[PDB]
């Protein structure tokens, strides 16, 4: 006879882009050393200065 | 500079804002500020 609260959680796929969503945090930026570097969907190899 | 007609330069014109609407869309129409009527000579515009 114990109350349980239910939530269903909805989460919408219409035809209107995403406008929530979770971070991937975090790491620190690294200068001078070859580092596979990821600026906010920007992907490639080398070396920042 | 000018009066009435558009300028003569060239400008590079900047963005502003994106926004996530995902709406059709077929017509616009703007707004115009039109001081209310007073004792001032129905009388608008």
């Amino acid at each position: 006879y114990q109350p349980y609260r239910v939530v269903v959680l909805s989460f919408e796929l219409l035809h209107a882009p995403a406008t929530v969503c979770g971070p991937k945090k975090s790491t620190n930026l690294v200068k001078n050393k070859c580092v596979n570097f990821n600026f906010n969907g920007l992907t490639g190899t080398g070396v920042l200065t | 500079n000018l009066v009435r007609d558009l300028p003569q330069g060239f400008s590079a014109l900047e963005p502003l804002v994106d926004l996530p609407i995902g709406i059709n869309i077929t017509r616009f129409q703007t707004l115009l500020a039109l001081h209310r009527s007073y004792l001032t000579p129905s009388g608008w515009t």
